C-alpha cells in the first residue's frame, strides 16, 4: 500500500462487509455489525467506472480488414504490408498490455487511497473523545450508541457534546 | 451455419463488446482490436485481502 | 466501546498484475480480452458468405466446369475459400492482374 | 482529492488570494488578508512548467506529408497507403488523448499533494502552540501579530519563544 | 517529495548507511549506529525489480530488419516504404522516452511514500512514550538500549512496558 492503509495499518478485509468497498466496524453494548460509507464506496464506484469507460473509448472498434494477396514478383510490397501489419499488431499489443499494467497500480492506489482519507475524516472528528487504538480502529472515551453510531458514518459526529464526558474519563489514565 | 454475427473471423464469429479480442487478425464486421495478449485484466475492484 | 473503519473483500479468485507485484488478487475486476468464439461462419447483417468449396475465384468467375453449384449465386456478405479450393483455371494460363481482381471483387 | 486536501478536509478555494497557487489565511487583531506562500507556488509553477514542455518536446512537429497518388490498377497498393495512414492516425490520436487524460489527474493530485505538504510542514512548527480547529485552520494558544504572521509563512516560527505562554492559556481548558 | 518525506521533512541521505534504502539512526548511551529496515528494503528491491523487468518483457526484442531497394518508377513506393520506417520509428522514440520520463517520476514517489510509512508506522507504536522532534526523529520519554533498539526496528515495541516510566517522565515538563 503505497498509502499505506491496505495490508498495512489496517491489516485485513472484512468478508462480513458486503454493502460496499469501505464501511465501518462498531461494537455498542447494544450489538455489533457492519456498515458500509454510502459517499465514499459511491465516489469510487463512479470513478472507477468512468476509468474502465475511458480506456474503453479510446479504442475505436477494429473495422473490416482482411489480408491482401501478392504473386511472385512482389515480394518487396508483400514483405512491405507485412512489415505494416506486424508493426501496428505491435504496438497496439504493447499499449494495451502496458496500460493495463500501469493502471492496475494506479486503481490499486485509489482504493488504498479513499479509505486513508476516510480514517483521517474520521480521526480528525473524535480527537480526545477516543484514542487511537490500532489498525483503523478508535476507541470511545466516552459511551455511544446505535443512533450515536450513525453521526459518525454521518460525518457530523457533535464533538462539543461528548467533550465533557471524555474530558473526565480520559482524565483518569 | 444458419447463424447470425456482428464480427466473423475466420475460426469463427464473436459475439462481444470488448475492447480487444486474441482470436484472429483477420476481421469481418465490427470486432475488437487483434491483440497478441493472452491475459488482459483490468483491476476494478481493489486487493481481497480475506485471511 | 468501538469503531473501526476497514474495506472489502469475499471470496474472489480473480487476480491482474500490476506494475510492482505480479497476480494480485482482487476483489473486482473487468475482463478485456475477448478469447471466445462461435466456432462458426455466420451470415453478417443477414446474408450469407459465399462458400466457393472446391473453386476459388477463377473458377467461379470463369465458370470452370467443377463449379455449376455457384452459377445461381448472386448476392453475398464475404466470400470464403477454403484449403481445397484448386479449382480455378483448367485450361493451364496466367490470369493477369488476378490479385487486383481479387481486391477489387472485395469491395 | 487522492491525498485528501482539496475537494476534501480543506473545502474551498480562495478567490481572494491572487497571489498564487497555495497561501495562508490570517487574522490577527491588526487586521485580515492573504498572503500566498512563495517556495512552494514557484515550485509548483516551475514544476508544471516543465511537465508541459516535457511532454511537448516528445512530439517531434509534422513536416511536409502531402497524400500519394494510384491508377486503377494499383488498388491494392492504394489500400495498404491508406492503412498506414489510418493506423498511424489512430495511434497518434489514441497516444494524444490518453495521455492528456492521465496527466490530468496526476497535475491535479500534484496540487492536492502540495497543499497537504504545506499544512503538515505548519503544523509540525506550532504543535501545542495552536490547535487544530478544522478545514486547514489553526487556533493560537497565544497572541500573536502580522511580523509574527511572517515567521509562520518563514518556515521559522520560533516554537520555544512562545511555548511558555501557550502552555498555561492551553491549560485552562 | 510527493509525500513530503524526502527532500521534505527528512531533509537528507545517510551516506554512512550502506545495508539499504530505508533504516533508522539511534544514539542509546551504549554508542550510535545505522540499521537498515529489511522488510521495508526488500520490498522496494523487489517492487522495483518486477517493474524494470515488465517494462523489458513489453519489448520483443527487434529481428532482422533490413532496408528495401526500388528503381527510378517505384518512387512512390519507395515514398510508402520510408514513411513506414519513419512513422514506426517515431512511436518507438515517443514511447521509449514517454515512458521513462513518467516512470521515473512514479519511481521517485514511490521511495518518498515507503519511507512515509516506515515513519508513521513507528509513530503510532510510540505515542508518548516519545515526542516528534522533527526530521523523521522520535526522542524517548524513558531510557532504552541496543536490544531495545530492536524492538522497534522489529514492529514489536511493547507500548506498555515502557508506558509507565514515560508517564512521569512526560508529565515533568
Ligand atoms: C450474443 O449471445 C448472447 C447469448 O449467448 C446474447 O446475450 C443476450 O442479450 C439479449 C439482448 O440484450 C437478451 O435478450 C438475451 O436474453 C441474452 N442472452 C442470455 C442467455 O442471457 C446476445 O443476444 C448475442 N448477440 C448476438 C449478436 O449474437
Ligand atoms: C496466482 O495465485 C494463485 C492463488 O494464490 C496461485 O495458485 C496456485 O498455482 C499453483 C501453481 O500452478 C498451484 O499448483 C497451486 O495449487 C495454487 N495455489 C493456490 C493457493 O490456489 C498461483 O501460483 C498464481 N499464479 C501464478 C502464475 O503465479
Ligand atoms: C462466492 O460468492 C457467492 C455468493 O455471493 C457464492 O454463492 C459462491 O458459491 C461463492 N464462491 C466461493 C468459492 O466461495
Amino acid at each position: 500500500g503505497l498509502f499505506g492503509a491496505i495490508a498495512g495499518f489496517i491489516e485485513g478485509g472484512w468478508t462480513g462487509m458486503i454493502d460496499g468497498w469501505y464501511g465501518y466496524h462498531h461494537q455498542n453494548e447494544q450489538g455489533s455489525g457492519y456498515a458500509a460509507d454510502q459517499k465514499s464506496t459511491q465516489n469510487a464506484i463512479d470513478g472507477i467506472t468512468n476509468k474502465v469507460n475511458s480506456v474503453i473509448e479510446k479504442m475505436n472498434t477494429q473495422f473490416t480488414a482482411v489480408g491482401k494477396e501478392f504473386n511472385n514478383l512482389e515480394r518487396r510490397i508483400e514483405n512491405l504490408n507485412k512489415k505494416v501489419d506486424d508493426g501496428f499488431l505491435d504496438i497496439w499489443t504493447y499499449n494495451a498490455e502496458l496500460l493495463v499494467l500501469l493502471e492496475n497500480e494506479r486503481t490499486l492506489d485509489f482504493h488504498d487511497s479513499n479509505v486513508r482519507n476516510l480514517y483521517e475524516k474520521v480521526k480528525s472528528q473524535l480527537k480526545n473523545n477516543a484514542k487511537e487504538i490500532g489498525n483503523g480502529c478508535f476507541e470511545f472515551y466516552h459511551k455511544c450508541d446505535d443512533a450515536c453510531m450513525e453521526s459518525v458514518r454521518n460525518g457530523t459526529y457533535d464533538y462539543p457534546k461528548y467533550s465533557e464526558e471524555s474530558k473526565l474519563n480520559r482524565e483518569e489514565i | 451455419h444458419d447463424c447470425n454475427t456482428k464480427c466473423q473471423t475466420p475460426h469463427g464469429a464473436i459475439n462481444s463488446s470488448l475492447p480487444f479480442q486474441n482470436i484472429h487478425p483477420v476481421t469481418i464486421g465490427e470486432c475488437p482490436k487483434y491483440v497478441r495478449s493472452t491475459k488482459l485484466r483490468m483491476a476494478t475492484g481493489l486487493r481481497n485481502i480475506p485471511s | 466501546d468501538t469503531i473501526c473503519i476497514g474495506y472489502h473483500a469475499n471470496n474472489s479468485t480473480d487476480t491482474v498484475d500490476t506494475v510492482l507485484e505480479k497476480n494480485v488478487t482482487v476483489t473486482h475486476s473487468v475482463n478485456l480480452l475477448e478469447d471466445s468464439h462461435n466456432g462458426k461462419l455466420c451470415k453478417l447483417k443477414g446474408i450469407a458468405p459465399l462458400q466457393l468449396g472446391k473453386c476459388n475465384i477463377a473458377g467461379w468467375l470463369l465458370g470452370n466446369p467443377e463449379c455449376d453449384l455457384l452459377l445461381t449465386a448472386s448476392s453475398w456478405s464475404y466470400i470464403v475459400e477454403t484449403s481445397n479450393s484448386e479449382n480455378g483455371t483448367c485450361y493451364p494460363g496466367d490470369f493477369i492482374d488476378y490479385e487486383e481482381l481479387r481486391e477489387q471483387l472485395s469491395s
